[PDB]
């Protein structure tokens, strides 16, 4: 059964189709790209699911046990810089 | 007419910008005319001033020449006022008081003026920031600065992604904007945050007197209604580089306290503001107290963020700009969700010595054998030094004498004697940013003092080198390592003790 | 210098902990040479004499400094046994859980956080690492 | 050996009051080389290392015994310093506030009692004089 | 038919007898023959049996033949006991029927004999002992032991003072004694004191048990009334010589713990007796209570008289045989008066190094010379070596490497190292000494024990080679020096804490 | 004004004459002849008030500010045997 995710990628929300048994950085490459956001190293981002939790990338995308709708945020770290 | 401080301006773009050449960057400023018209609505109000203020508080550290243009004789008055502070932030900065050449053009109030070029309608009302570019939006009539100085941002961001639109992707100009810094949602009718500005900030404590601390002075200079005590603290003097950034900084304020700048800044606020010209160390030690109320944390790295948390504030507010993004994250250490120093956890494991060993000389293929060597205490060989010194991008020469010797000596005088880095970014952000995040940490401040529900999640984030984001909330979990000091039963006996609960 | 920043209520907890962890095994180490001369927040003070060699010389003397601690490493300073001022001139204990070693820029890629709450920086690591290379 | 006859409220307040008017005076004692390594009622245990001297040697370890303290002056023992084990072969402590002396049958016309309450047979006599001719 | 013991009783006579030569006392002993006569008056009461019975315990332990005379019928029986117990301690003694060849007499009861040598009327009333030179005394009806036994101790005393008049100076037989054991003074009518014999002797210990306790532990064995606890401590064994006085030791008890046997001798009291065969240090580590309700002493030396007190019991009876004196001494810790460790302060005060070195070489004269030896730290001449010398009593050879050397070194060596000490009196008291002191012992626990009002004086006295003292107290008053540790607010504090006040 | 002291020595009582010019110990020499206890050194005993105070037998008779009448005590040290 073929899950449905919404990644928030930096505040900008995009939608990625994924079948349970393709690992979790699939939906992070493709969302990655609905965003142009492929500057950066994509160890830059955090994957983490709606309580904030961090999401291994390795995992396979049914292990988690998403149900048929699910949104995830694809996050930077917090910055450092103030002066 | 670009600014003494311009090169800091241009390395700041050069983080940002493809293809950055400077020469051709200074030259497309000089091409520009970035344009401020306003009318007798805007300049009428409180919101209406501060969005003109802060405008050309941005404006005037990036562009050469600015159109400052009264659209009636009503602005006649404001626009002195507005091109007198451009030229006290650079005095060799053009204006002119015609659209003609305009290339791109802000407009506050209710007046369209007709040029040409490409124009945004900002404003505001009440906690609500608002961009248009199709339609005016007005300002409204509140003693709140939050959604008006934001709007400024959102505009000084939209000039910016206009003229450099060729060098960046995926940076649309917004064509609307609607933002309530009361719910970092979508305004709506139903929900409108309290107008209220009677707030009591306690004894707040306002650390590092940089860029984005200059954004939350900005807003809390403008909250007449504010009462409180207001600890700034800071050791350092602004420089010229800083006017690129500190939007209450212009010639004059180079070479002064930091903290001074901050009390003055404040002297017509009701507020009893104390100047620390201290480190945050210093001014704990010298306090001995140790009971903090609210602090909002403005500081530079992630060592001393997380050094205000290990004091045990009730309550922090905590600001950031990096390149592709600003934020706030809030803070109680005893409430279930993470607290700041979960923020900057370290990732990764502890990892075995030889794994560790391996991977600061650049072979982490090679783990067995540097296990053996350790065990061994053997001579190192040959072809090991030559694969470290490939590794690391560094001339065998040198580390020639460490072959034969065990690998504790070479680790020990290539790595913890730092050898091998003799042989061997600063991030700058945009005035924008700084200023926003730091109206961003003023908001919180008087939110978490006046009493109102705090946001669901942990941080709320904003991409200004973009159109708006739609959802600007970011969870972020408790740190659940264990090794985080909010796990630590101590940590939380002393905030309990201090604080209740 | 460090100055106390953490709320000291945490530290100062955690130092006499350290040291009541210490009292019992006083005698034990005493054996190998090691005595704590004195211990007031933030410092403990010990010497060291190798028991096997004769004559019986004070060979190292140090102050474990445990400001900020456990949020911060506690720093490990040879002293004079007598002055208590630093000498100068792995050693300088370049190992993960002591002060010296995390701010060491080249050790930037361990930092303390990873190695908080296992027992490294405690007390007794420090000690008995010191013996036993010592 | 001598066994704990004196009412022990009476010999543990005033070891633990010669031990409060040690403590001021530490720093003043580890300069000319004297450390208190232990105290618990009724011995104090000390290590004396030369300043001047270097190297800088364990070169005397003492136990000061306040059994029945002060109807019976303290016993001074040299012991080894690790193990706290006296060691075989004015040298031994013929003083007068030191028990050995008083038990001295040749020291018999100068009786504790004639000494008691004067300040001779205090933690501090006993220490002055071991630095001093030490 | 002298006994077995005969040496350790010539040594004690021969601290008291002017010009003592052993084979002449010896030959003196032999030509007598002490008789002690009694009648039915005395045999039928408890009184009249004690006195006997301790007048043989006493003329038993010297004396090589005795005449036990039965004046009625009626003591016959008595006087096979009295026979037994004799032969019992002395299985050689001799024992006649008749007094024809009777040298010295002593009389129970109410009939005469009438015998021709000097005769002693022994008897009591209560807590009255009764001597007369002239006519029977008798004995009374109570249940108390103290009269009846210090009347014994008189006879005994006045039948040696009788024999070896010559060799005693001022030794005078009693013409009459009429002493009351409650008050220490001649008995009136007026004041007779309580002869009721309930007492409670609570937890009461009695440290040392020689030659007096055996007289306290005699007079308790006979108060018929007495109940409570009793500690009696001692490690030591009876051994042959310890015969001569212990008044309660046959040759039956030769090696025999003395903590056993102070049990036996009270098996059939009512007292729960409590055997401690270990020194006083050891009685009291084990314990670990440190509260002493009532502590009867009769030890052999100040040190462990001292240290008796240093354990702060409430209230002490401290009891002594010297040569010309024995008596006893009460002490409370915080009553005022002075403790048992006044008793035995040391006398004179600290002296200066230099006047104590002079003292102890034996040249005081010499104090300024030595003086400037130790400051100088200077070679001793000769002639202060051959003074040293001369005044120690003592060869010079031995010291004659001393000289040239420090005074230190010489002190250290011929003093502190007991070299002089190299080239370089045990006071055994009379029997009926350590009885009767004994007897005053156990009359102090009973009386303090009974709450009766206590002596005016700290002590009483009584010198038995001289006729009766008609004044018996003896004041002391507490040590002044503060030096003592009466004086000493710690040990003050530890009483006060175990007992109040 | 000639003081009348009753020494009781070691509980037999006499009676000395003394002169407060006289110096203590001429009492002590007098009392200890009178009962005959010469033999003992005098050091050996304890010249005691009524109340137990020990007195200096240097010291002369009319520094101690006795009564016309006075008893005083010639007394032992106390013993330490009794084994
Ligand atoms: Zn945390
Ligand atoms: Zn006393």
């Amino acid at each position: 059964g073929k899950i449905e995710i919404i990644v928030v990628v930096n505040g900008q929300p995009t939608q990625v189709e994924a079948n349970p048994n393709q690992p979790l950085h699939v939906v992070r490459t493709k969302a990655l790209e609905n965003t142009q956001n492929v500057a950066q190293p994509p160890d830059n981002w955090e994957f983490k699911d709606e309580a904030g939790n961090l999401l291994d990338v390795d995992k396979k995308i049914g292990d988690f046990g998403f149900a048929n709708t699910v949104t995830l945020f694809l996050s930077l770290k917090a910055g450092v810089a103030g002066a | 007419a670009l600014a003494n401080f311009i090169d800091r301006a241009a390395t700041a773009a050069s983080q940002v910008l493809t293809d950055f050449h400077l020469g051709d960057f200074k030259a497309a400023l000089e091409k520009q005319v970035v344009a401020v018209a306003f009318d007798d609505q805007a300049i009428s109000c409180a919101e209406g001033q501060a969005t003109l203020d802060l405008a050309v508080r941005l404006l005037a550290r990036l562009y050469p020449v600015l159109a400052i243009l009264p659209l009636d004789s009503a602005a006649s008055s404001q626009a002195q006022a507005l091109e007198r502070l451009a030229k006290s932030i650079n005095r060799k900065i053009g204006i002119r008081r015609s659209g003609k050449s305009a290339t791109v053009c802000l407009v506050a109030g209710a007046t369209r003026p007709s040029l040409r070029c490409p124009t945004f309608f900002i404003g505001s009302d009440g906690w609500a920031a608002k961009l248009s570019r199709t339609d005016p939006v007005g300002s409204g009539s509140s003693l709140l600065p939050y959604g008006a100085g934001a709007a400024s941002c959102f505009g000084a961001a939209n000039v910016f992604r206009t003229i450099f639109a060729a060098q960046l992707t995926g940076a649309e100009s917004d064509e609307n904007i609607d933002l309530s810094l009361y719910s970092y949602n979508k305004s709506r009718a139903g929900d409108a945050g309290p107008i209220d500005p009677a707030v009591d900030l306690g004894e707040t404590h306002l650390v590092g007197l940089g860029a984005i601390a200059h954004g939350a002075l900005w807003a809390l200079a403008r909250q007449s209604g504010l009462s409180g005590r207001l600890h700034v603290v800071d050791h350092e003097a602004v420089e010229l580089s800083n006017l690129q950034r500190y939007v209450l900084a212009g010639q004059a304020e180079i070479g002064m306290s930091k903290a001074v700048l901050a009390t003055t800044a404040l002297r017509s606020t009701a507020l009893e503001v104390e100047a620390h010209p201290l480190k945050w160390a210093e001014h704990v030690a010298r306090r001995g107290d140790w009971i903090f109320d609210r602090v909002g944390v403005a500081l530079d790295t992630a060592a001393d963020r997380v050094a205000v948390q290990g004091a045990l504030p009730r309550w922090i507010a905590n600001a950031w700009t990096q390149e592709h993004d600003l934020g706030i994250s809030r803070h109680g250490f005893d409430d279930g969700q993470a607290c700041l120093c979960c923020m900057y956890m370290p990732s990764g494991k502890s990892k075995d010595e030889h794994q560790l060993v391996a991977e600061e000389l650049g072979i982490p293929e090679a783990h067995e054998q540097v296990k053996a060597l350790l065990q061994t205490n053997a001579g190192v060989p040959n072809d090991f030094v030559v694969r470290v010194a490939t590794a690391m991008g560094v001339p065998f020469e040198p580390l020639a004498p460490f072959v034969g010797q065990p690998l504790r000596s070479f680790y020990q005088q290539a790595i913890c004697g730092g050898l091998v880095f003799q042989l061997s970014r600063t991030v700058v952000p945009m005035a924008f940013q700084s200023a926003l995040a730091g109206i961003m940490l003023a908001a919180e401040l008087v939110k978490h003092s006046a009493g109102f529900p705090m946001s669901p999640t942990t941080s709320t984030r904003v991409n200004l080198l973009r159109p708006l984001g739609s959802h600007l909330h970011d969870p972020k979990a408790k740190d659940s390592s264990g090794r985080c000091i909010c796990s630590d039963e101590d940590f939380i006996s002393a905030y309990r003790r201090k604080y209740g609960n | 210098p460090e100055l106390q920043t953490v709320d000291p209520e945490v530290s100062r907890a955690k130092f006499d902990r350290e040291i009541s962890r210490f009292r019992p095994y006083a005698d034990a180490y005493r054996m190998q040479g090691c005595f704590l001369i004195e211990e007031s927040f933030p410092s403990a003070f010990f010497i060291f004499a190798s028991p096997k060699v004769k004559p019986r010389v004070i060979g190292a003397a140090i102050e474990i400094d445990f400001t900020n601690y456990d949020l911060r490493p506690p720093s490990v300073v040879f002293v004079d046994p007598f002055t208590r001022q630093p000498i100068a001139r792995s050693p300088f204990l370049c190992m993960a859980g002591v002060r010296e070693y995390h701010d060491n820029p080249a050790h930037s890629g361990d930092p303390w956080l990873l190695h908080r709450g296992s027992g490294e920086g405690c007390l007794a690591f420090i000690l008995d690492k010191i013996i036993k290379y010592g």
